[PDB]
């Protein structure tokens, strides 16, 4: 299954890529929120299982690309994103609650652990 | 206790939750559930053959990785391909998403917009118009689109679905 789902994403972030090389202005759209919305099923298929240390890899790694694909499409941030980074955070912890500045210290020091994800988490 | 019985019977294996339970073809009377990790045959949700009988299958259901979020469990086809066997069915989550499965593979997932999902019916209404209807204990219900799972409607306060 996390097969399927690591194939999925990279499936889509190819998709995207094509989109932005290729295209006319309006199919370069269509296939951009086409893999935004893949992204969010996948997001939520894996948002629905509990923590899951091997899944945790590809979940944060999910998110970004969401976030980038998301954002970039906006033209722009919101705190929409910041939320997703919230939750993703607060699934790495529940692993192993307040605001994101005591999430980030307690999370820094359960990767100081060195549970081998820190290629997302130096991304996030 | 069955009619054609009228004795209390009690049901030898060991069981949790009997998410699921019914007849279906060659096998007479079944029950889903589990008894006390990513591995699509693993699964940990026992069919039970009724009558004190064999588990019957512990092939091709939902994952563990579902086993601890979900609640409720409804089927929509039974294939036999060989002693194995294929099912595609719904499951629905403690986490407010509604799930395709065949054989024991997730796909078409949606997201319930209420809290605490209880059961669901099955629509036909005609020609490419199908929908999975779902109930909450929150006295409330939806109707989501098959073909895309994708919400149709969400009327509240419902005091009775049918």
């Amino acid at each position: 299954c996390l097969d399927l789902w690591r194939e999925k994403n990279d499936r889509l972030v190819r998709q995207a890529k094509v989109a932005q090389n290729s295209g006319l202005t309006l199919r370069r759209q269509q296939l951009a929120q086409d893999a935004l919305e893949g992204l969010r099923g996948l997001l939520h298929s894996l948002q629905g299982l509990p923590a899951a240390v091997p899944v945790l890899p590809l979940e944060l790694t999910v998110t970004c690309n969401f976030i980038i694909l998301r954002a970039s499409l906006a033209q722009g941030f919101t705190e929409d994103q910041a939320q997703d980074i919230q939750r993703s955070l607060e699934r790495v912890l529940e692993t192993q609650e307040q605001g994101l500045r005591e999430l980030w210290d307690s999370v820094l020091r359960a990767s100081c652990l060195l549970p081998e994800l820190l290629s997302a988490l130096h991304r996030l | 206790i069955s009619s054609q019985t009228g004795k209390v019977v009690s049901v030898s294996g060991n069981f949790s939750s009997i998410q699921w339970a019914g007849e279906i073809e060659n096998l007479g009377m079944v029950l889903l559930g589990l008894k006390e990790d990513y591995a699509i045959w693993n699964t940990k949700f026992c069919v039970y053959s009724l009558e004190s009988q064999e588990v019957l299958s512990d092939i091709y259901i939902i994952p563990p990785a579902y086993s601890s979020v979900v609640t409720y469990v409804h089927i929509c086809a039974t294939e036999i391909i060989k002693n194995q066997l294929r099912i595609s069915l719904i499951a629905l989550t403690r986490k407010n998403q509604l799930i395709s499965f065949q054989n024991g593979t997730p796909k078409n997932v949606c997201q319930l917009p209420f809290g605490d999902p209880c059961a669901v019916q099955l629509m036909d209404s005609g020609g490419g118009n199908l929908f999975f209807v779902v109930s909450f204990i929150s006295n409330n219900a939806c109707a989501v689109w098959k073909e895309s799972f994708q919400v149709a409607a969400k009327w509240e306060k419902l005091s009775l679905v049918l």
